[PDB]
């Protein structure tokens, strides 16, 4: 019935529900790149252009690229370094399980009203799930910003200057060209976090509710 | 940088593979149908059990061929000094085992053809003891493959 | 067909041989008499 | 009736246990993309200019688990038929 | 890398709390004592096993080797 | 002492080790789930087959078996002749091994394997989820596997020996018989806590005291063993496990040795003192 | 190029591979030989029933025949001393397996032959065990086959 | 620069250990399989009983098995020399050992089988005494494998 | 420098030491195995302690393992050439004074324990002639150890 809508109830889960799948939508697939360039003594060797494509989960243990050696016209393999996929599968896994208990959620709020009201068995497990909902979203959430500060810290142009040997050599002055854009990282987890927020306060909405 | 011939050594492995895998078969065999032929008078129903050893005196030889078959794709001259004794030891051991596993096979045939011959249920341990038979046989070709592939 | 009968049955056979001399021969006796209970249960028999 | 329960329920169990772990197979060969510790061998016999075709092998020998499971499937599907007739 | 001293902590907690607080909690039944012999000796020689597989492993002598494609491979698939 | 409730457990745990397979002790106790789903149907249900008779009246056992079978294959990381991949391995990465002045013998490896000196500096460590899967590859993965499930096999045999002969002393205080403990139990217990406790403080103290770097002039618990049984000792050519141990073997030595006196002629001595005294 | 008298192995191959069979095929028209002729008196109306072993050891020795002339078909005087290899190990291999089944045959055909004298009804299956020898025989053939062509 | 022919030294250890296991295991089942016919005429309810000595029958050819492809897998191209006549030592050892276990075990099969015709308790000791004759091809494993890892 | 084939010798008297042992242990076995079977049919009392004539057994068992892992420890790659063959001889001696003691006790334990049928008074000087046996296999061994300490 209407009024189940008009409920502030349904009204929350679905806005809780919209924001939860726009937050991992837009976080499972986020791409960019970064560019530099290496120059040495001879300029015959120097590359002037060097792209390297980033993408979810954020293996920059994975991510490569081969920049140039310049010694003798060869080239090396440096790899970037940090593990992140692990909290990021863990948060987009999470995300998505919880989204499936969205909409399970909200059929049984249009189509299972009587189950829903049948004997008040229904609201109590549904606010237990809930619960422990929030708190294994803290978790990851906490998981995700910590991990998402060590990718801003892994994003630093001097470093990966630095690890690769020849660089610390003379008149190999590398420069990066454009630094990476972390925008989109900040929005997601800012969703996140509202998130959070909203699923904690329709948890108290359901607790009061229970009764 | 290779002895010439080593090809030979895999050629008369594969000879002796199959070798004493027909000696097997022809010891289960002889004794199996011996025992068959004086006794189906008594009990003409245990004939259509009585396949079941020969068959696996069968599964002996069919071994012996597919050893001796396996080393013929792999002969040739042009061995790394590496490769033919390995064909020759498989088929030594593959071979004798089925030596092996004809013997018992055609042993216990006897004396388990006249224990169901006195009383049909023993026919259940007399094919336990088949099948256990059948089970050395595999772990020699096991350590065979093993070898012909290495 | 082979691993899980005949090498379950080899392990398994291996273990009731260790409990039965390296196990059990070091306190239990093995000399006892075991008692027959009466009953008409055997009626179902 | 025709092809009773008695020697159709080895097919179920078959068919079930098949698909179960072809499944499993096919996850570990896509998602993981084969790595060597689970799946050593790979068909290339040449692969010096980069990982990207063995990338597109992985999935190429994943795809091959599809069919498996899927005609596994009509095989059980067609033991339980079996098994109906009574 | 990985630090040692944390999975035996945990295990050493997990598998004491099991093998002692087990046999104080079951009730008062006809079967009491048995299973709480089963409990007790699956907490002692189970977590006794772990800890010697696990001991093992710690301060290698000699390290593995790989294939030369199998290395080739690792190279480019994690860290 | 009834020893149903040891062998109700020691036994399924010792077929578990000695069956460490996940997948096929799966299917072990998904037969025997299948077994228990029709316990009343077989009770009302006649049938030939004995075999089946002796396997559905030791269900009990099986299914309990299976579990730990399952949970043993967990340990060794062996499910039909795989492991699961949990990525925990921290053995080798690129500028590391190139760091350990090493570049590109990949070129000439398309025929030779080339075997990593251990102690890179950075690597190893403990692998938490098991035996680390890298071994599975590795073709020299014989001589850790040996020597490390010998060992711990050699240990629970140890551990599970000297726990049952231990009811052997319930036995004599139930039925009021030290005589059997005076002459008896005592000594025993001396020598297999001697003869096998060293041993196994001995491993336990290598494994937690040397590590690769010292691997040249590192004994083996063999030759120590073999020398201390052998009243061998050379003056030098081989350094010692531990400082002084040669008082510590040696004492051990004489100890095991002078506890056989007390199972041969006191027992006898003394009941023929008191037969003596009834005279 | 060809060694000196590079022929000697194959040469010897062919007279192996037929006069092993000669074994085996004369051992079978032996036993059922005589067999036969013991039963023949007391009912002659399964005589040519009875024949069946005696062809079928001539049959061993036909597979000695077809080794033998491949052998000698491919023997020449510029001999790799690699097919003479192969000819001597196929010829030393199809022999004495027809000398296996010459075995088989001989004692399960007497025993076969006195027990359907017996009873007419076993003749058969007397030939079921009777075909597993031969097939026992035809291993050996293919095999020597495989090293004649390779 | 190795010395040629040298692998071989592992070929033939693993052959021959795995040789003399095949041959102890089938022996075992030879004399278990007359045993068990001779016992179960008059004794049904000991059948699944005896088919005990028939699992240790096996296990002979799962030593040889161990052994065999541990040395298979220890196999290489060009070996140290040092190793390989450790393998060819352990091979023989533990297969020669096996084999004498296997002779104890058939006979002392036959030792029970006459046993328990009049007392079914005999069962115990007859398993006792089956005990004391494994212990002596585990014995050969250790001394193999120290061998094998020497 | 040294000669490309030292261990040989070491190893095979490692495997003459513990296969030798095996014989004799099996063989003792043998016997006590069909002697225990016929007294413990004929009357149940001493199926039990019978088995002390088989402990002496495991000690001939024991005794090989002593005298390879001796062997063992004194064996490396590059042996001195001269201690090579006292492992050999070393390992045969012990190996067939077990053999020794072997048939002995086996031939007096089943003589004994045949003889204890009627007579229970025979079975503590069987035992003590048992007992000599043991020495015969204590002497050997100290020839063993004295040939382990060079």
């Amino acid at each position: 019935q209407f009024r189940v809508v008009k409920e502030p109830l349904g009204f929350v889960k679905v806005l809780q529900w919209v924001f939860a799948i726009f937050a991992f939508a837009t976080c499972g697939s986020y791409t960019g790149e970064l560019r530099l360039s290496v120059e040495c003594a001879n300029k015959t060797e120097s590359a002037l252009n060097i792209e390297v494509e980033f993408e979810y989960p954020f293996r920059l243990h994975q991510v490569y690229f081969d920049a140039p050696s310049c010694v003798k016209g060869g080239t090396t393999k440096i790899f970037l370094v940090g593990d992140y996929s692990s909290s990021a599968e863990f948060f987009v896994t999470v995300a998505v399980f919880a989204f499936l208990y969205s909409m399970g959620a909200l059929a049984t709020y249009i189509f299972l009203q009587n189950k829903y009201r049948e004997n008040n068995k229904g609201p109590m497990m549904d606010f237990l799930a809930t619960a422990v909902f929030a708190f294994m979203w803290l978790v990851s959430s906490s998981a995700w910003a910590k991990g998402l500060s060590d990718v801003k810290m892994a994003t630093d142009p001097e470093n990966i200057i630095k690890e690769m040997p020849m660089c610390r050599q003379t008149g190999n002055t590398c420069k990066e060209l454009r630094d990476p854009v972390t925008s989109g990282l900040n929005t997601s987890v800012v969703f996140g976090f509202l998130n959070l927020v909203l699923w904690v306060g329709n948890l108290w909405f359901v607790f009061k509710e229970t009764g | 940088n290779n002895p010439e011939y080593s090809s030979f050594f895999g050629v008369m492995g594969a000879s002796s593979a199959m070798v004493f895998s027909a000696m097997g078969a022809a010891y289960g065999t002889a004794k199996s149908g011996t025992g068959i032929a004086a006794m189906s008078v008594m009990r003409p129903e245990l004939i259509m059990k009585s396949i079941i050893p020969v068959v696996m005196a069968g599964i002996i030889a069919i071994y012996g061929l597919v050893v001796a078959v396996l080393i013929a794709n792999s002969l040739t001259d042009g061995i790394t000094l590496y490769r033919s004794f390995l064909q020759l030891g498989a088929g030594l051991s593959v071979g004798l085992s089925g030596l092996a596993a004809g013997f018992a096979i055609g042993i216990v045939g006897d004396a388990g053809v006249r224990g169901t011959a006195q009383q049909p249920r023993l026919f259940v341990g007399m094919i336990l003891i088949l099948i256990f038979a059948e089970v050395l046989g595999l772990y020699g070709l096991i350590v065979a493959l093993i070898l012909s592939t290495k | 067909a082979i691993l899980l009968i005949m090498e379950g049955l080899s392990a398994f056979l291996h273990a009731l041989r260790l409990h039965w001399v390296e196990f059990q021969n070091k306190f239990y006796t093995g000399t006892g008499f075991k008692f027959l209970p009466f009953s008409f249960e055997h009626i179902r028999e | 009736l025709c092809c009773g329960p008695k020697l159709a329920a080895c097919g179920i169990v078959l068919s079930a246990w098949g698909v179960i772990m072809l499944i499993m197979l096919g996850i570990f060969f896509n998602v993981h993309s084969a790595v060597l510790i689970e799946d050593v061998p790979f068909t290339e016999k040449d692969f010096e200019n980069g990982p990207q075709n063995i990338y597109n092998l992985y999935e190429q020998v994943s795809y091959n688990c599809f069919i498996a499971a899927g005609l596994y499937l009509l095989l059980g599907g067609f033991s339980f038929c079996q098994v109906r007739l009574n | 890398a990985h630090s040692f001293a944390l999975p035996v902590i945990i295990f050493t907690t997990f598998w004491g709390l099991i093998g002692i607080a087990g046999p104080w909690f079951v009730p008062k039944g006809p079967n009491r004592g048995v299973i709480i012999t089963m409990l007790v000796a699956t907490a002692v020689c189970c977590y006794l096993f772990w800890l010697i597989a696990i001991l093992a492993q710690l301060n290698p002598l000699f390290g593995p080797q790989l294939k030369n494609e199998t290395i080739w491979y690792v190279r480019f698939l994690w860290e | 002492i009834n020893p149903a409730p040891y062998t109700v457990i020691t036994f399924p745990f010792l077929f578990a080790v000695m069956f460490g397979d996940f997948g096929h002790g799966i299917l072990m106790t998904l037969f025997a789930v299948w077994m228990v789903l029709r316990e009343s149907r077989i009770l009302s249900q006649k049938h030939e087959n004995e075999m089946f008779s002796m396997v559905f009246s030791g269900r009990y056992i099986i299914l309990l078996m299976g579990l730990f079978s399952i949970y043993t294959g967990l340990i060794y990381n062996d499910c039909f002749s795989k492991s699961l991949n949990i990525f925990g391995s921290s053995w080798s990465v690129r500028p590391m091994f190139t760091q350990g002045n090493w570049t590109e013998e990949t070129l000439l490896g398309s025929s030779v394997l080339q075997l990593n000196p251990a102690i890179p500096g950075v690597f190893g460590g403990p692998y938490p989820f098991g035996i680390d899967p890298i071994w599975n590859i590795a073709t020299n993965k014989l001589t850790f596997l040996n020597s490390f499930k010998m060992k711990m096999s050699v240990i629970l045999g140890i551990i599970h020996m000297l726990f049952g002969v231990s009811l052997s002393l319930f036995n004599h205080i139930y039925f009021k018989k030290p005589l059997n403990i005076y002459f008896g139990f005592i000594p025993e217990i001396i020598f297999m806590s001697s003869l096998f406790g060293y041993l196994v403080i001995l491993i336990f103290y290598k494994w937690t005291a040397y590590d690769a770097h010292s691997s040249r002039n590192a004994p083996s618990l063999l030759i120590h063993f073999i020398n201390m049984f052998l009243f061998s000792y050379p003056e030098s050519g081989n350094a010692m496990l531990y400082s002084g141990q040669k008082g510590i073997q040696c004492f051990l030595i004489v100890v095991a040795m002078l506890c056989v006196p007390w199972m041969l002629l006191f027992k006898p001595l003394i009941l023929r003192h008191q037969y003596l005294r009834k005279k």
